[PDB]
RNA sequence: UUGUGGUAGACGAGCGUUGUAUUGGAGUUGAAGUCAAAGCGUGAGCAUUGGUGGAUCCAAUACAAGUGAGAAUGCCGGCA
RNA sequence: UUCUCGCAGUCAGACAGUGGGGGAUAAGCUUCAUUGUCAAGAGGGGAAGAGCCCAGAUCAUUAAAUAAGGUCCCCAAAAUA
RNA sequence: GCGAAACAGUACCGUGAGGGAAAGGUGAAAAGAACCCAGAGAUGGGAGUGAAAUAGAUUCUGAAACCAUAUGCCUACAACGUGUCAGAGCACAUUAAUGUGUGAUGGCGUGCGUUUUGAAGUAUGAGCCGGCGAGUUAUGAUAGCAAGCGUUAGUUAACCA
């Protein structure tokens, strides 16, 4: 702001005898060269807090009603192996299920490195592991195809 | 030959094939409407209105005024309260504004 | 057609030069030059030449008749001038600056071409209004 | 809920932009009279003075 | 995230330059003596909204006075005779309009009479 | 709402008129006269064409003056000048000027106008009768 | 004194009304080309039918 | 039913802008910016087209603002 | 307009009448208590008026009846005894 | 926007401690205009190139202010904050709409803020236009709204994956 630009310490002209305001100086945020009061400073924390049980029962209510959407079909490591994670026999996979125009999760406990290497070219999908997902990733991915281990974790947390 | 029709509190001369513009009324344009209160068509005058008079009129369009634009303001004392208007108006015209 | 040449800012009054073509204003070819040529004035031989090179061009890349030739429009145009600047007494000085003026002069050759650009203007906006009333049939 | 209609039941209240407009007043006004002290800058005194 | 916003403002100028024009001096090309201008021709508006009845009242009174002055009574006298007796509602400006129509008010003037 | 107001306009005509002044009142006729020259008696009056008549006023010295106004009330002339305040009585104006005094007199009764000075025009006021206004077709009347 | 009230263009424009200014006097030479300066010599050095100038 | 004068001052309801976030769409067969127009809006506005012009944005919902300009003998530049 | 809470705001008012004080019972003067008005409130009449009398403006309304006041004309309308 | 995107701590000012700026945009590739004409030439327009030269180096766009020209209307008796409402007349032809533009004349008509008891004022601010241009944040408390949670509730702080 103002304060913090170095330059001259004197009134550029003098006081009485004139035609104008005195004036503020030579460095002014009326005057250019910037020098604005107010914006962004790095003194905002910009964070909220919230209870641990609000998120536990937001995180349960997204799930209750994203287990009715009926695009939550069950798979497991069997289907993620038989693959050497390449996009080829992914993009197969995709395509006849019909995954095109979803957006879809899937949710695991181990990430194993074949499902790491597939879908990591393709911006539609995402994936990442049980407990790092989000109400945002949750809801935008418009299906979700879970796997049978992340049921007890998520029986647990409710 | 003549009839002063009141519509409102406005009062009109008209006589056959006259067009002009009155209030915004019901019963949309193709319709038509019979107003009972008239007064001096030919030579015969009631005292409210003329005795029996049947004024017939159709409707040719429902339109709108120029939206005016008004404005209340006292200098030096800061007040600009705005608003603006389209007056809804009825075009229409009689056919025999019969006795 | 226009015949027309820009100067491109020489420096000079553009009152004066206005003045001057009103001098000339209306005139036709045969009655400018002779009258432009011997009046005392510096603009006066400055618009004279380049109405000599307009006249060069248009029996040239034109090939007019060059007999019924007279200007159409005169113009004084305030071309951007430099900042120039004497000492005054007392330390309040001055800025001076030199006026320049853009001087370009049409030529035509009929007692028309005027209402012909308002012929133009009726074909825009007629152009204009059909193509917002077949919008309208979309609408 | 989603992206494209995400809204709560009910959160908003009336804001002071004390140097906007003429609509709640809010401008030279400031809600703090006028040529008054506590209207010039930091107009205010200590808290138990 | 600094904002510079200057085509809301240059539409707003406009669009209140728009209303008013064809004014004597370039004080329609500018936009603090034309938002004045606009803001004392409102009032100007405002005032005769009500100004133009009030001569138009006047109007109609002087053109039947005259007419009646044809006829040969002050209009106060004419006045008095539609409500009680020889009940007319007619209103003032009709019965002006009736006299541009010549042949018309003289029923009008023969039904006043006993 | 409102009934479309019906005028004339581009209309003009002003009969020629003749009066003889007399003993009459000032005041009284003037006042008549004034409004029948603007045409208050019209039963179209036109406030921005103003269709009145002409007139012309014959043998303004027969008017007399009732009290001592002849020799109270004294007009006043102020040219442009300090010292330039001349004033003259009535019976004064019977000697030099009575068709001028009647001439302000209406016009002080007309409205500082643009057309008040038009309206004044269509008076002609003669201290005989002395005029080619025969050809014009005039109309004789009184109490004008 | 200094100006007090500023002058606008329709003010500018009547004081330069008066800014026309008049024509010239022109005579006809018999002898030399284009039409000469009234009580004034031609471009061709002669005046009164009278050449006694040099190159011009 | 009362009704709607209103500064200081208090409450309510909004419009408009930048960018983000996903949700849809447009486009060198002409988007944005630009100037004019004989429209639409209760209001801050919305436009529709003509022509300048050749490249990016717009509709809806929230988000967070260096966000709304006639004035401070306010600042720069040009023009009077 | 009773109680709590949020929240300003001013402590420079002005004038006419009413009872006054000062003053010289002079002042568009000052100092109070009452009504009223402006400020914050437009309108008509008083010729032009912050203050007087008649009055309290949501928008349209080339409709009417009215308040004070007024009807020779300017400038809207009246005369009779 | 680091003052300073350029040959910037440079130009400049001072004899010095110091102060201190502005000025990017050709085209897709200069293919920057062979050649012609008039002028001494610059230059101008042709040609010619180039998709396009109202893209020609003043170089992306070229707004307002300001300066001229002209379609058409009005204006040389005329007392006005220059306009409003009427209102013939004149010139006409639209975002089809009591179509638009000007206005002989009539009626009406002491600006916009500032602060003052009260400002139409001979109180002050404004030459104009355009851009920029001044109630946020950190922690803390209070009051209101809402939700979560819930009567041995809860929140976690700093911090750790």
């Amino acid at each position: 702001t103002k304060g913090e630009v170095r330059g001259g310490g004197k009134k550029p002209y003098k006081q009485k005898h004139t035609g104008k305001a005195r004036q503020g100086s030579t460095r002014n945020p009326h005057f250019v060269g910037g020098g604005i009061v107010f914006g962004p400073k790095p003194n905002r924390n910009y964070s909220l807090k919230l209870n641990k049980k609000a998120h536990t029962a937001a995180l349960h209510t997204v799930w209750s009603e994203k287990l009715a959407s009926d695009n939550t079909h069950l798979v497991d490591q069997n289907l993620f192996n038989k693959t050497e994670g390449k996009t080829k026999v992914m993009m197969q996979f995709l395509k006849s299920a019909k995954l095109l125009d979803k957006n879809v999760l899937f949710v695991v406990n181990t990430l194993n490195t074949n499902l790491e290497q597939s879908t990591s070219n393709i911006k539609n999908v995402q994936v990442k592991h049980l407990d790092k997902v989000s109400v945002r990733d949750l809801m935008l991915a418009n299906a979700l195809l879970v796997e049978k281990e992340v049921l007890k974790a998520l029986e647990g947390k409710f | 030959m003549h009839a002063i029709v009141v519509c409102g509190s406005k009062q009109y001369l008209v006589h056959e094939n006259d067009t002009f513009f009155v209030e915004k009324l019901e019963a949309p344009v193709g319709k038509e409407i019979q107003l009972d209160k008239v007064l001096m068509l030919d030579e015969k005058i009631g005292a409210p209105y003329l005795e029996k008079a049947r004024v017939v009129c159709v409707v040719e369009k429902h339109g709108l005024q120029r939206k005016v634009n008004v404005i209340k303001h006292i200098s030096q004392k800061h007040h600009l309260k705005k608003y603006g208007h389209r007056q809804p108006y009825t075009k229409l015209k009689v056919v025999r504004f019969v006795h | 057609m226009i015949a027309f040449a820009k100067q491109f800012r020489v420096r000079i009054s553009p009152q004066k030069a206005r003045l001057v073509c009103q001098l000339i204003v209306g005139k036709k070819t045969a009655d400018a030059q002779n009258i432009l040529s011997n009046t005392p004035k510096k603009a006066a031989t400055l618009i004279a030449k380049l109405l000599n090179s307009a006249i060069a061009n248009a029996t040239n890349n034109h090939g007019m008749n060059g007999d019924a030739l007279y200007v159409f429009e005169c113009v004084a145009n305030q071309g951007p001038s430099m900042k120039r600047t004497i000492p005054r007494a007392k330390g309040s000085s001055n800025m001076i600056t030199k006026r320049s003026s853009n001087l370009v002069v049409k030529l035509s050759d009929n007692p028309n071409e005027r209402q012909e650009l308002i012929k133009q203007q009726k074909a825009l906006v007629k152009k204009r209004v059909e193509g917002q009333q077949k919008a309208k049939m979309a609408r | 809920l989603n992206q494209l209609k995400s809204v709560p039941k009910a959160r908003n209240h009336k804001t002071k932009t004390l140097g906007r407009g003429h609509g709640s007043g809010l401008g030279k006004t400031s809600g703090r009279g006028q040529k008054g002290q506590k209207a010039r800058k930091s107009g205010l005194t200590r808290p138990g003075f | 995230m600094r904002i510079k916003g200057g085509k809301q403002t240059r539409v707003r100028r406009k669009k209140w330059l728009k209303q008013a024009s064809g004014s004597f001096g370039t004080r329609h090309a500018s936009y603090k003596v034309a938002k004045q201008t606009v803001i004392q021709a409102a009032k100007y508006a405002y005032r005769d909204r009500r100004n133009k009845k009030r001569d138009f009242r006047s109007l109609w009174i002087l053109r039947l006075n005259a007419a009646l002055r044809e006829q040969g009574m002050t209009y106060s006298v004419f006045i008095n005779l539609l409500k009680k007796h020889n009940i007319e509602i007619n209103r003032k400006v009709l019965s002006e309009l009736a006299i541009k129509e010549p042949s018309k008010f003289n029923l009008i003037v023969q039904k006043v009479k006993s | 709402k409102t009934s479309m107001l019906t005028k004339e306009q581009a209309n003009k005509r002003r009969q020629w008129y003749i009066v003889d002044a007399a003993g009459l009142v000032l005041g009284k006729l003037a006042v008549k006269a004034a409004d029948l020259i603007r045409g208050k008696n019209k039963v179209d009056f036109t406030p921005n064409q103003d269709c009145g008549d002409y007139l012309i006023i014959i043998n303004s010295d027969q008017v007399v003056l009732t009290g001592n106004k002849k020799e109270n009330e004294f007009w006043y002339h102020h040219s442009q000048y300090i010292g330039g305040i001349k004033k003259v009585s009535g019976r004064d104006m019977l000697k030099k000027q009575s068709d001028k005094l009647v001439y302000n007199a209406v016009k002080g009764m007309l409205p500082d106008n643009r057309l008040s000075r038009r309206w004044i025009t269509k008076v002609h006021v003669f201290k005989g009768d002395k005029h080619n206004m025969e050809a014009q077709k005039p109309t004789t009347l009184n109490w004008s | 004194a200094v100006q007090q009230r500023r002058s606008s263009k329709h003010r500018r424009d009547k004081r330069r009304s008066h800014d026309a200014l008049t024509a010239q006097a022109l005579s006809v030479c018999q002898k030399c080309g284009k039409k000469k300066l009234f009580h004034r010599v031609c471009s061709c050095g002669m005046y009164g039918d009278l050449r006694v100038k040099k190159a011009y």
